[PDB]
């Protein structure tokens, strides 16, 4: 049976077991490259550091 | 050094050993830009973006 | 006997057998690099040339 769930992206992200676009984040003070697949969970999230763009950058590139 | 991506695949000489590869082999992104750099003409034409990418596979290790 | 001994630095340096800070340089128009280790004296200096530290070279090295 095809389904149109509808609610918050942080509803739907529990409901489909996966993370969506909007939903609530689990970061959890160490990198999830370090965790194995078991302790993965959809929704384990990451915020880099930044990295300014420079022409520099657009030159090496090229 | 460019990208920034330091993974043991590309960097480290033992680990790539001990991996599913073999030794160490190419970058994935690298691929895909001096793929980039290969088809794209330098000069003004109908192009003007990139717009995205529809579907990526990467099949065999490139060494 | 440990003494203290005061003075310019251009005066330390003949005392010392050494070079302080701020002493007399001598600038003699070949590379120290150049130079074997006998005719090393202690004050043989060198202005090197200049580099101008850009965007691009924090990227580089980055
Ligand atoms: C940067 C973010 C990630 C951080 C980690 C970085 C790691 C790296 O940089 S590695 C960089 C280089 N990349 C690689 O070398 C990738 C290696 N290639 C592979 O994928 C290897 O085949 C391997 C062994 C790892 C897994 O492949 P494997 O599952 O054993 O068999 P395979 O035949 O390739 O099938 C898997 C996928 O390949 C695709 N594929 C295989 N053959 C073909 C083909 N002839 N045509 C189209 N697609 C194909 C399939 O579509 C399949 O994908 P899907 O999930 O849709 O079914």
């Amino acid at each position: 049976q095809r389904t149109a769930v509808q609610g918050s992206p942080t509803m739907l992200a529990a409901i489909s077991k996966q993370w969506v676009r909007g939903a609530k984040v689990e970061e959890d003070r160490i990198h999830p490259f370090r965790k194995y697949f078991e302790e993965l969970q959809p929704g384990d999230s990451l915020l880099t550091p930044r990295r300014t763009m420079t022409e520099a950058d657009i030159v090496n590139f090229a | 050094c460019l990208s920034g991506d330091h993974f043991y695949a590309h960097m480290d000489k033992i680990a790539a050993a001990e991996s599913i590869f073999g030794e160490r082999v190419v970058h994935g992104y690298f691929v895909l830009s001096a793929a980039a750099g290969l088809f794209v003409d330098a000069g003004v034409g109908p192009v003007i973006a990139n717009y995205g990418l529809e579907s990526l596979r990467f099949i065999e290790p490139v060494k």
